[PDB]
């Protein structure tokens, strides 16, 4: 009932899945990938009462309705879940039909192609999209970026990777993922609360538990002497309101969750900080990028919206970087919508739209057409 | 700034050279408004 | 919008194409000699991104873009880029119309004739110019000697010829060329900095190496002696900042690159120094003629600027010319210039239209009229 | 015990250290160049928990202890861990006391000269053995071919250079090495693979993908008409066991890991294939050498022992190479233990114990005398 | 093949030429066995 179409920036937000159109301004879509199963059947007369009706309502139903990702890893494990979530989206939230506005698709690196085979050509039957398009997440914060030179560090939803970048141009061989996931410094305090006198394991526990992360738990640049502080500091020794109505009082972890992403000895893994992982990155990028990187040490992702973020992320460059160079690192506030923003972008760049994923192009070359010379 | 008659007068997709120049990192954004303008 | 024409003195100053026009003063023209080619293409939105800008913005683009002189050994092995190459000069810097300005043309010795045919063609078909005209860059040199007499020593931007002449009057039959260009320096410093610790190949890594060379590489006069002062001299154990940032230190390098063009062993050439090529030469030359090279030892390439360039020239003069004559090399320190400056000379002189390349000329007998009493 | 002595011939071939006497036929030792840690100390009752007794045995202790090459490319970073594992050498697989056999020593060229500097001396003090000695890797390799003309293609353990050699006549000024190590292929694997749909960065993570390569990894001549091969070759489409008792499935990768040393653009590198190296190098080489090489083309090295290593070699120096010259490479499948057998061969050459480094020569001239006129 | 006398009596180092003259690019071998003889 309107002009031609707008395209459907759908942004599945490593935790969410979120969207808007192209040219549009907010994400209208935002909400959990969690699938969520009761378990009891409590004989309850009538019916309404879903098995996985999870996208925004199911936390509704946390506790008796469990906690499904299909991308759990940024894997999408399963597709019917994330299908009938895509469903949710375009026909209650979207509440839209695909079939005739077109879509870019968010997706990030490392993904074995098949996944997108099936989510394309699904996407055009189930959706008769007027045609799709796929771009890398981490690209579409990217151009969220438009410092087109220089790496971005995507730690977001629940992401991460550096992007070295250059004018647009960027290197795969510097570029990186570390698994971490706020999801897995969500982990860790569990580990620690719990074991420090608490028994917090539940879904919605661990529902809590991550609000608790990006509400309050940060990190101090330093450590030792911030350990210091912590071994008395009365201020950060807050106790937070349990939603139970419990006040879950809170010192040390508040920073040491998140912060062992240069440490993943805390997380045990053998894996490097992010800083680092930048540093190498770089270090690979050409002789004098690096300058370029300083400039263009674009952050991203919410997550990692903490205290401190870039302030370690300069300090530690520094106590690697040549002081010759002048550092700058980047992140915006909004970068969970960034990578929406420079998504509605492209698929709004108008003078674009001969990439879009026609349902004929896959139709003569099947989906395996999406992989050269397109995605 | 002349940024907005540059880039309106900017050679087409070298608006990416213009905004970025100019410091305009959102020629996504100028784009993104010429968008809701032209969405 | 004015009066008959100037002129266009361009030069392809071996390393850098080069111009100004007749009768000026400074070659508004300067640039790399080099194609530019980047490999990975990140999907970028839009464009503008050229794959073969070279001329003077490339180096811009340096490590994803790559280096393509055509003229690689003084040989123009593609044209095409060349040719772009002109119409970026005419169009950008020269931003000039070949077909109403004259120019005369910038070629050293040993070209196979067709290189030249091809050119002068084109020049005129691409370019219309009123009417072209080349000249040896030795030659042109040479005039912008103006020492009629005696031979020059031309290891230029990348070039390298002895130039016996006499009031004008020179012999090509004593007359020679040395491989070397400060690109070969640059090469054996290559080869010693990175072996002594260094990870030096990128083209662009290339670029800094020979800025090297250009701001700091030097010679001292004698070597044994010298190379004992290299023993433990600390002076010259000097780092420069490598343009990343790094401080690149700097020892028995800095003048143990050039030097080698006295002794090719280092290049492992079969050739010898440029000196007693110089020698060999004016023992060529008639009995007498020797004072007047003695007063004419005009040498010519700064590149060669570097300290004691003469110094050695004369001390091995001496080493090898009779004390009865005296000798003096003869290096404007604006040798780059002074080919440009007597090309712009020539062509400006009036009393010389003549000999400019007509379009008919050629026309009636192609390219092929160029060789016989024209050039 | 013994008579006089045996040299002691110990090569740590690039990706382990290995060694037998002069004269001797068998490397007796074999085993990895890397350093171990472990994280997480369990609190174990006891001892023997050895942090560093990588050697031949960490892999025993592979994961928790995590991985060191102090000569990672090809470049010593640590000698202490080298140090101890020299004396893991001696004293355990070798067992023996370096004072009373003599040695050369396994280098390869572009080493910055204090390396062996203080190898020596200390391998002296530490060792005190009768006397020592070095020499290059490549040069060992080369006697080790005993075609003392033409070139040898050095792509070892993790090493990679041209050799171009002439009745024992060598170039260096035509050699070259290429950064390309069997490690390096390994990591474009775990690139593929991973994304592909794998998780696979652990150190022994490596250990099985270096395994897979030396296994199962090849390259097929052909790449286009080979790439569609691939497109449905069933018979390649195997999987195999990964050692966690996994069967790693397996397809195009098995050969599109190495070739890129023919392209770096898989590995990105800015570098050029083997083939050409060799082929630039003997354009270096004089006019007829070229059919030297052509009987002499050498290859060297084992992790270079997949299919068709030659069958390559030779389809496109003919596609460089004139008809005319009739053209074969050189490798023998023994490539790892010929630099040890060359080696073994040189130093147990009894007309040439005067070249060993005796502790007295070292001690007047301390280390650097082993620069002049002895290495 | 003769190889093995006349590098016995081969001149005492150009057993190289003999050698890699008789095809014996084991020149390299031809002393390592001799080695582990005189070795």
């Amino acid at each position: 009932d309107d002009e031609e179409t707008t395209a459907l920036v759908c942004d599945n937000g490593s935790g969410l899945v979120k969207a808007g159109f192209a040219g549009d301004d907010a994400p209208r879509a935002v909400f959990p990938s969690i699938v969520g199963r009761p378990r009891h059947q409590g004989v309850m007369v009538g019916m309404g009462q879903k098995d996985s009706y999870v996208g925004d309502e199911a936390q509704s139903k946390r506790g008796i309705l469990t906690l499904k990702y299909p991308i759990e890893h940024g894997i999408i494990t399963n597709w019917d879940d994330m299908e009938k979530i895509w469903h949710h989206t375009f026909y209650n939230e979207l509440r839209v039909a695909p079939e005739e506005h077109p879509t870019l698709l968010t997706e990030a690196p490392l993904n074995p192609k098949a996944n997108r085979e099936k989510m394309t050509q699904i996407m055009f039957e189930t959706f008769n999209v007027p045609a799709m398009y796929v771009a890398i997440q981490a690209v579409l914060s990217l151009y969220a970026s438009g410092r087109t030179t220089g790496i971005v560090l995507d730690s977001g939803d629940g992401v991460t990777h550096n992007v070295p970048i250059y004018e647009g141009y960027a290197l795969p061989h510097a570029i990186m993922r570390l698994d971490l996931a706020g999801r897995d410094l969500t982990d860790y305090l569990m580990k620690i609360l719990t074991e420090r006198g608490y028994s917090f394991v539940t879904t919605a526990e661990r529902e809590i538990v991550r609000d608790i992360k990006e509400k309050l738990c940060y990190v101090a640049l330093d450590f030792e002497n911030e350990m210091a502080t912590a071994a008395s500091s009365s201020s950060l020794e807050k106790s937070y309101e349990l939603p139970d109505g419990q006040v879950i009082t809170i010192g040390n972890e508040r920073f040491r969750c998140p912060e062992t992403l240069f440490q993943p000895s805390f997380i045990g893994m053998e894996s490097a900080g992010i800083h680092e992982t930048t540093y190498n990155s770089i270090m690979k990028c050409d002789i004098d990028i690096r300058k370029d990187l300083y400039a263009n040490n674009v952050l991203s992702g919410g997550t990692t919206m903490y205290p401190g973020i870039a302030d370690r992320m300069q300090k530690e460059i520094t106590a690697l970087a040549p002081s010759t160079m002048k550092i700058k690192i980047i992140a915006p506030p909004e970068r969970k919508y960034s990578v929406w923003i420079g998504g509605s972008i492209l698929a709004s760049l108008s003078t674009f739209q001969q990439m879009w994923i026609s349902k004929q192009e896959y139709d003569e070359a099947g989906p395996s057409i999406v992989h050269r010379k397109c995605f | 700034e002349d940024v907005w008659e540059i880039l309106r007068q900017a050679p087409p997709s070298e608006y990416e050279r213009i905004a970025f120049q100019y410091g305009v990192t959102d020629l996504r954004g100028m784009l993104k408004r010429l968008k809701g303008m032209r969405r």
